[PDB]
């Protein structure tokens, strides 16, 4: 039924094309339309154009005009878009949906797709350096202290963080990366254990950096 | 062009409150087809967005009876009874028949409406990223209503902007409850030059400002 | 008044006048010919049929005033008979007036 | 053009191109698109009907013959059934409107085929060009995107009628 | 067909029947019929008017400038050169409506006689089938009832038309 | 026709002779000043408006609730609004009867023409007489004055036909 599947995460250097693809099955492709649509990280949703597979009539936004092509492969029933200029302002997530083919008929974004994110900067991969914390003043013991790591000097956006083997599930609040003023991110994971438990519970922040797939198991040491 | 406005964007609710969503237009949402086209969206936090009333009064088949499509005129609104947990997030107002498709700004529901009751952590920066050149500190937040504590920074008793930046969790399932992790990244020269980094965290639960000072040598 | 009543949703009656008003100088309200309350013939209830006492009706002047800091509708209605007989049964005076202010 | 065209479910006003390789229906773009932003502003537009304003209007004889009541109900009632008279009146102008609106587009598309091809080609049928030369599938789009160019086809079509001449 | 026939009194639209043995004017029943059904239902609804109730309405300025009687008398002086204007404005309609209706009724039966014979004979002046083949008086009546058969005299046509093709 | 003439700035209505002699734009004096004199004298009488008199109509509410002023009130509003729409369909109404008007008069003068040559000419382009025979100088006026004569040209029409057939 439900099948809108989106490409995969893309990362470049701003001023080269990009090329989205979202692959459609599961539901009668009768020359319905798709629809493309941008999140810029955290904040609005700005339509970016529309396809009818029915026809070749494409309705790129005034905003973005020459850059954006769009195209459909009926054959494999898949639409793409192409952002020929890339913008550090680009970098955003994109979303597909379907869209009716007859402009004489409406719109209907009834599915929508899995979002490929789109990062443009002027940064290559780069791996995370994961450093621990501690508790110093022992927080507050009588309720819970606090441990963390923070994984920090990275520049693709996907990162997992596997708390104790994985093991570690509740007490764990890892929080939005936020991008380093200089093009990096920063991640910070942390776990809230009451103070009792400081030698017998070990602490292990088991973080990869899927892109780069830099597995590397860090040691949560409580330093006070 | 069409200008979708988004009346309240700000709508924290209470557990089967029935609470209303507004959309205004520039123009006319009608088309030669007939039915006028508002089919409100819903993007629940992680998750793709989603449809619920098709056209202006059509309920999408995987769409609880709570949620209500309604208005005629420009003025068209949304009003979800008994809101429930997974009704939280983001809507949106559907793109208006103009081909300018226009979603508008969006709208954030709260899960409740109880007081703050924030946990307030810091924690200092290990010697090993102290030895890589990056010099930062962390001021926790663990639970309060809001999504923002103003922690402001003070080295050696002067505030400290721009150096700061925030990061939001969202409301927590088990109780409305968001979490903060400001952190604010300094060279080893700022970190060797200045002793004391007492922060600032006020809100509603705290009538009185709480600062952790965390001196260099401890 | 419909129109009025277009712009009203809620009302709460109040006992603006007593009967011991008009028992002193008048008759209770009687009845009204096959119009019983549910058995026994009566009358409104928010309005008083004023009756003459010992075949006096004298000029009764009595007003009142909206102490509630709140809108009050207050009705009143006046009796046309048909014969002097009723009248003179019902108010013993023939020429009358009924003076609102 | 007396024949409606039930294959062209895209647009309102198309054209049905016929090359050796084939046979197809395309609307034209600019066309439906133009005309659908008009017509629909149309509707909006006259949606407005701005009612006169609600100003708390009734009285009664007051049981003095305070006609007012017969007065400001006629003028209700006069209002009303003068005013729906007048929208329907509306409705049938708008309504002719966007019907001589659209034979006009029509219109319009077939003089801009015309002025293209020009002696090129033979006015046959309701509304179809019989090319004397060979319009190529692109030939076909420069025709409909208005980029067509008589003098490339000009000398081989020229020919072409000679010898039916 | 741009000419009016004079002969054909008994109903509007009508044919002009030409056979070896003569020639006539032959109303078409079911069409006058029908139609002088829907115009004189269009005559006697379009006269209802139905005016506001005589709501025994009248007013003076009473010495004291109850303008009353002026209001009162703009409204009636209002409603009329109002309902009359608009009352002008349906008798124009309606005509418009009953001169297009009979002007489709013309076409309808001419297609209904185009659909019958086909090309068992040519389009020639304003509105006449020149039969290739004899249309018999009864032939003549087939066409009329709508129960004209093409095949019958099919092959006769056909040949004469190749004669002088 | 469907093509209009910038030559033809005296008036609306006109010929363009062609003789051995050369080429003209003559405008038909007849119809274009009766014509005018219709059209100016539509336009003063549609002036007319008449509003309804100066009643020296105000009222308020006198503190008492007195209602007249929102009842004269909205009659003045509702007597605009509903004037102006019906002045607005005048307009209209009268801009058609213009053009159509005006494309009567055109047929008409066209018929003057076939009915006075016949088969003399033949029809031929959008509104062109084509001459068999060679109308002088004069034979265009008198065609123009009404005064044309079939039988003079007749026969050297005739035989001209009979050559080309």
């Amino acid at each position: 039924q439900v099948q809108l599947v989106q490409s995969g995460a893309e990362v470049k250097k701003p001023g080269a094309s990009v090329k989205v693809s979202c692959k459609a099955s599961g539901y009668s492709f009768s020359s319905y339309g798709i629809s493309w649509v941008r999140q810029a990280p955290g904040q609005g949703l700005e339509w970016m154009g529309w396809i009818s597979a029915y026809n070749g009539n494409t309705n790129y936004a005034q905003k973005l005009q020459g850059r954006v092509t769009m195209t459909t492969d009926t054959s494999t029933s898949t639409a793409y878009m192409e952002l020929r200029s890339l913008r550090s302002d680009d970098t955003a997530v994109f979303y597909c949906a379907r869209d009716r083919p007859h402009i004489l008929t409406g719109f209907d974004f009834d599915y929508w797709g899995q979002g490929t994110l789109v990062t443009v900067s002027s940064a290559s991969t780069k791996g995370p350096s994961v450093f621990p914390l501690a508790p110093s003043s022992k927080s507050t013991s009588g309720g819970t202290a606090a441990l963390g790591c923070l994984v920090k000097d990275y520049f693709p956006e996907p990162v997992t963080v596997s708390w104790n083997s994985g093991a570690l599930t509740s007490g764990v609040h890892t929080f939005p990366a936020v991008l380093q003023s200089s093009g990096l991110y920063s991640l910070s994971s942390v776990v809230t254990v009451p103070s009792s438990s400081l030698g017998t519970q070990t602490y292990i922040c088991n973080v990869n950096h899927k892109p780069s797939n830099t597995k590397v198991d860090k040691r949560v040491e409580p330093k006070s | 062009d069409v200008v979708m406005t988004q009346s309240p964007v700000s709508l924290p609710v209470t557990l089967g409150q029935p609470a209303s969503i507004s959309c205004r237009s520039s123009q006319g949402l009608v088309y030669i087809d007939g039915n006028t086209y508002l089919n409100w969206f819903q993007q629940r936090p992680g998750q793709s967005p989603r449809r619920l009333i098709y056209n202006v009064f059509t309920r999408d088949s995987g769409v609880p009876d709570r949620f209500s499509g309604s208005g005629s005129g420009t003025d068209f609104t949304l009003k979800i009874t008994t809101v429930e947990a997974e009704d939280v997030g983001v809507y949106y107002c559907m793109q208006g028949t103009h081909w300018p498709y226009t979603f508008g700004q969006g709208t954030k529901l709260e899960i409740k409406r109880t007081v703050a009751a924030p946990s307030v952590f810091i924690f200092p920066p290990s010697d090993e990223q102290l030895k890589s050149g990056t010099a930062s500190v962390v001021c926790l937040l663990n639970n309060f209503y809001p999504r923002e504590a103003k922690v402001q920074w003070k080295v050696d008793n002067a505030l400290q902007s721009g150096n700061s930046q925030e990061s939001v969790t969202e409301q927590d399932s088990k109780d409305s409850t968001y979490s903060l992790s400001s952190t604010l990244t300094l060279s080893k020269a700022d970190y060797e030059k200045h002793k004391v980094y007492a922060c600032e965290v006020t809100h509603q639960g705290l009538s009185s400002p709480v600062t952790k000072s965390f001196n260099r040598g401890e | 008044l419909k129109h009025l009543l277009s712009r009203i949703n809620h009302f709460e009656k109040i006992q603006i006048i007593p009967k011991s008003s008009w028992s002193s100088h008048e008759a209770s309200l009687g009845v009204s010919s096959a119009c019983p309350y549910q058995g026994k013939s009566s009358f409104f209830r928010n309005v008083v049929w004023l009756i003459k006492k010992n075949s006096t009706y004298p000029t009764i002047k009595r007003s009142y005033n909206n102490t509630n800091q709140e809108d009050l509708l207050v009705l009143w209605g006046i009796h046309h008979p048909n014969d002097a007989a009723e009248q003179t049964k019902l108010y013993q005076n023939p020429t009358t007036y009924i003076s609102v202010g | 053009i007396e024949g409606g065209w039930t294959g062209m479910v895209d647009g309102w006003y198309g054209y049905h191109h016929q090359n050796e390789q084939g046979s197809g229906y395309a609307a034209d773009l600019k066309s439906t698109q133009n005309a659908i932003d008009g017509i629909t502003n149309k509707v909006n537009s006259v949606i407005e009907k701005m009612n006169t304003q609600f100003t708390a209007v009734g009285k009664e004889f007051n049981h003095l013959e305070k006609r007012i009541e017969n007065l400001n109900k006629k003028v209700d009632d006069g209002f009303l059934d003068i005013w729906t008279y007048n929208a329907e009146l509306l409705v049938l102008l708008e309504n002719e409107r966007t019907l001589d609106y659209h034979d006009s587009n029509v219109k319009n598309l077939y003089e801009k085929v015309r002025s293209q091809l020009k002696n090129n080609a033979k006015e046959i049928g309701n509304g179809c060009f019989e090319f004397y030369h060979k319009c190529d599938n692109t030939c076909m789009e420069s025709v409909k995107n208005g980029t067509y160019d008589y003098p490339k086809y000009s000398e081989e079509a020229k020919l072409n009628r000679e010898e039916i001449d």
